[PDB]
């Protein structure tokens, strides 16, 4: 076995966490 | 004893509420809670010895709401198993809430659901960054002690499929051996410096070669050729840490042989940084999802 990587993250956006 | 499905359940029942929105556990479960938790971390190894698939997540630091975020996306367990890098408290509004449900999950869960030790997993730092004033707030400095004696317990790193070395900080120049690891005593506080603590204080640096002092006044800084030896001697492919707030919520180091993760968006109301979450499938394929702070 053998570690590798995806190359494509996934991003979410999180409302409100901007000044809590 | 225990009721650990009544307490998720009313530590799950504020999802959706307006943020800041608390549990009011009753004292006797959460100490219930550290004393069951004590009893399975001292039963399992100090040194976790994982397979895949899991997910990986870096420091939380009382941010409950945005706990409940990864779980929302990352499947809440068991659907997926969990390994934490540690650092549940301190900073954040809500670590009473973050560390009882960690805890509550590592009861139900005991072989599907880990935690690791943070730097922060300790009476002396989380006396002074917030811990110690929520629990005396919100119960007693009694509690606040039980936790302690909880957090002594902590593993201090894992191994996933004998190719991933995850711990809070980093690398020590101390260790020689896993065998190190495995011999250290539970409980402990964590020594003002040793291998222990270089564990979970170092940090990787692009401008050092070989060990340095590190600018924290805690432990060490070590380069890219020292994540590179360690990997070869003890037949590793990566490095998986957190302790470092990183923009993107994860950063790699010393071309993809070591990764910082960080879960907690907009840290401190202050870094406007991302949290990742780091999911390693049974091939060892990483992948991340990565939550940004938003408006
Ligand atoms: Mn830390």
């Amino acid at each position: 076995k053998k570690v590798t990587f995806l190359e494509e993250v996934t991003e979410y956006y999180i409302s409100g966490d901007e000044d809590r | 004893m225990l009721n650990i499905d009544s307490i998720i359940q009313r530590l799950l029942e504020v999802r959706g509420s307006k943020p800041g929105k608390n549990v009011q556990l009753q004292e006797n479960e959460i100490r219930g809670l550290c004393l069951k938790s004590r009893e399975i971390f001292l039963s399992q190894p100090i040194l976790l010895e994982l397979e895949a698939p899991l997910k990986i997540c870096g420091d939380i630091h009382g941010q409950y709401y945005d706990l409940l975020r990864l779980f929302e996306y990352g499947g809440f367990p068991p659907e997926s198993n969990y390994l934490f890098l540690g650092d549940y408290v301190d900073r954040g509004k809500q670590s009473l809430e973050t560390i009882c449900l960690l805890l509550a999950y590592k009861i139900k869960y005991p072989e599907n659901f880990f935690l690791l030790r943070g730097n922060h997993e300790c009476a002396s730092i989380n006396r002074i960054y917030g811990f110690y004033d929520e629990c005396k707030r919100r119960y007693n400095i009694k509690l606040w002690k039980t936790f302690t004696d909880c957090f002594n317990c902590l593993p201090i790193a894992a191994i996933v499929d004998e190719k991933i070395f995850c711990c809070h900080g980093g690398l020590s120049p101390d260790l020689q051996s896993m065998e190190q690891i495995r011999r250290i005593m539970r409980p402990t506080d964590v020594p003002d410096q040793g291998l222990l603590c270089d564990l979970l204080w170092s940090d990787p640096d692009k401008d050092v070669l070989g060990w340095g002092e590190n600018d924290r006044g805690v432990s060490f800084t070590f380069g890219a050729e020292v994540v590179a030896k360690f990997l070869h001697k003890h037949d590793l492919d990566l490095i998986c840490r957190a302790h470092q707030v990183v923009e993107d919520g994860y950063e790699f180091f010393a071309k993809r042989q070591l990764v910082t993760l960080f879960s907690a968006p907009n840290y401190c109301g202050e870094f406007d940084n991302a949290g990742a979450m780091m999911s390693v499938d049974e091939t060892l394929m990483c992948s991340f999802q990565i939550l940004k702070p938003a408006e």
